[PDB]
């Protein structure tokens, strides 16, 4: 049959054309990319977003003057039943990453405690000049206030500072969550929110990854995080692995196995900065997902230490400088 | 003016490479590319045990055929020779080390035509339905004569690399295995001029190790 064939072209009358397309970006770059005729492998959901960015996004200049092309609601899929998300057309390390991962469940907000451990992720949101310029002149350096750690464990305490025991203060949403899964795995609330609207201006800074909600079907476990604002060239590689590495450990101490983790982006920009470094990323062909092992003896959700983490089979493409600044 | 014998006897590679156990820096900063996919085999068999996915896989190109496509086929192969106008099955050609290593049960390949490239060894010394050729040129005489879906290339290191040489791979379906093993035999290095890759499948986890496929495809310029 091929009557239909034309009828195609008759209801693509209206769409735009590819000089109106927006951005020029000059896809002549991407030359492995659009060559690629079929690209199955996870790692391009990631690679796709990046590209929709670069060729339809919206320029804006932020508060800082800095510039980026952005676009609003994308969703991304990973099963990590069948491998663990890490991308591979760049290097990436995750000593950093677990490490925020364990002080976030510890329920710490005490900034010194991962730059202790050379973890330097919150650093530049912790300084005085960073805190003054938020109107927290009250705060102490590197207190970050009311965040993740802290809405996890005692969602809706008065927060005081990075020192305070807050022992059975405030809800402990982990907790909670951790026992609706395990008690009543068809609930539709087990949901752990880090935006607590109230204490938003105590915070260094709102949280970007807004919420969490699970799913249980036959003994396996999905995660969907929704994310409100998306650095895709820096920060979403990081946060796919975070709560990949989240929804594995949650899994395990529920006595479950790990199905999907759903990726939701709000707003979703790619700095002008790092437009030059993801081309040249683009090009690259992803390599087979690593694997994660957790240590299987650990089975309360504050047990785990970082040695209890092991990544196997990672194979990669060289580091890349989204900034390449010097 | 010419056409080229690997478009129009349509031959294909397959395989499945793991990741050579290289200890002299094996782990901290090694620099990766394609070519760290490349163990074959070890002793005269499989690096590892059983990749159930790898075969299934396995068995469903080498097997596949689309009737439907046949006399599309079958006049270029006809026009090619300067000649004209049961059920149909694909070709499979291994190397004599590539055969042994097969299990008796498994022997010859069900649904395929069984094509084997030996010298030391001739038809009188096989009991199974198979072709026994000593020559590349004589695999191209056979395909001239066959009617036939596709060819594929099983293997051998030696088989690859003589039919690499040769450009008579259109393309190249290649299995990267994400784990090392001990290998004594290892998949030619493929030249990124000659070949590249143009798919790659979905990752998946099969007897504990993540996987994929990809294809390469013969250049142009
Ligand atoms: N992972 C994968 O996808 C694959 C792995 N393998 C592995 O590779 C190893 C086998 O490779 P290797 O040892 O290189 O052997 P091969 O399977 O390539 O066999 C080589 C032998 O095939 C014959 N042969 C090859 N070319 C010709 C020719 N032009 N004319 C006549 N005979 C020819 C010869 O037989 P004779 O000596 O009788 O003259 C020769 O010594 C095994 O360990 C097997 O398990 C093999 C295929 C695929
Ligand atoms: O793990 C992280 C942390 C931060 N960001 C980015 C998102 C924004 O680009 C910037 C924060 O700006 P606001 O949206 O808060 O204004 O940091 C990420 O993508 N991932
Ligand atoms: C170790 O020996 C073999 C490997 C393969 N496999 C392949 N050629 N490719 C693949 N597994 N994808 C096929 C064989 O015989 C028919 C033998």
């Amino acid at each position: 049959d091929d009557e239909e064939e034309d009828d195609f072209v008759y209801f693509n009358f209206n769409k735009e054309k590819e000089e109106k397309n927006k951005n020029s970006i000059h896809p002549n770059d991407f030359q492995i990319y659009n060559s690629l005729k079929y690209k199955y492998h996870p790692e391009y959901q990631y690679l796709n977003i990046i590209y929709d960015i670069m060729m339809n996004g919206n320029k804006q200049s932020d508060r800082t003057g800095v510039g980026v092309l952005s676009k609003f609601g994308y969703i991304m899929k990973f099963d990590l039943s069948q491998y663990f998300p890490l991308l591979t057309t760049k290097k990436l390390f995750l000593r950093g990453i677990i490490e925020e991962l364990l002080w976030f469940i510890r329920g710490e907000t005490n900034g010194n405690t991962l730059l202790n451990k050379n973890v330097r992720i919150w650093e530049a949101n912790g300084t005085r000049e960073f805190l003054d310029n938020r109107k927290l002149f009250h705060r102490e350096v590197n207190d970050l206030g009311p965040i993740y750690g802290f809405q996890w464990r005692h969602f809706g305490a008065e927060y005081t500072n990075m020192y305070d025991n807050y022992e059975n203060k405030g809800v402990d949403q982990l907790k909670n969550i951790i026992n609706l899964i395990k008690n009543d795995p068809t609930s539709r609330r087990i949901l752990l929110c880090a935006w607590n609207v109230k204490d938003l201006d105590q915070m260094a800074l709102p949280p970007c990854h807004i919420l969490c909600q699970f799913y249980v079907f036959d003994g396996k476990l999905s995660c969907i995080m929704y994310q409100r604002s998306c650095d895709l060239g820096l920060g979403v590689p990081f946060n796919i692995a975070s709560y990949s590495i989240f929804t594995h450990m949650i899994a395990q101490v529920c006595n479950l196995q790990p199905a999907q983790f759903i990726h939701v982006l709000g707003n979703a920009h790619v700095y002008n900065n790092h437009i030059d470094s993801l081309k040249i990323q683009l090009n690259r062909i992803p390599y087979p997902f690593p694997t994660l092992k957790l240590n299987p003896d650990i089975k309360n959700i504050e047990d785990f230490t970082i040695s209890d983490f092991t990544i196997q089979n990672y194979v990669h493409h060289e580091k890349i400088s989204m900034d390449m600044a010097a | 003016m010419m056409e080229q014998v690997c478009d129009v006897f349509d031959i294909y590679a397959i395989c499945a490479c793991c990741k050579v156990e290289s200890k002299n820096e094996g782990k901290k900063n090694e620099v990766f590319n394609n070519y760290t996919f490349r163990g074959l085999g070890n002793k005269g068999v499989l690096p590892w045990k059983c990749i159930s996915l790898d075969m299934k896989y396995f068995r469903a190109v080498t097997t596949y055929v689309n009737e439907s496509k046949y006399e599309k086929l079958k006049y270029k192969r006809c026009k090619y020779l300067n000649k004209e106008t049961k059920k149909l099955q694909n070709v499979v050609v291994m190397g004599r080390t590539n055969w042994e290593s097969i299990p008796k049960k498994f022997k010859p390949l069900s649904n395929r035509i069984n094509v084997i490239l030996s010298r030391t060894l001739k038809k009188e010394d096989f009991d199974e339905d198979v072709y026994i050729i000593n020559k590349v040129e004589d695999l191209i005489v056979l395909l001239g004569k066959l009617n036939y879906y596709k060819c594929f290339i099983l293997g051998g290191s030696v088989v690859y690399q003589e039919f690499l040489e040769k450009k008579l791979i259109k393309k190249i379906y290649f299995t990267r295995i994400n784990s090392t093993y001990e290998c004594d035999v290892f998949f030619p290095e493929i030249n990124e001029n000659e070949y590249q890759i143009i798919s790659v499948s979905d990752v998946y986890t099969s007897n504990n190790t993540t996987l994929d496929f990809i294809i390469y495809k013969k250049t142009n310029n």
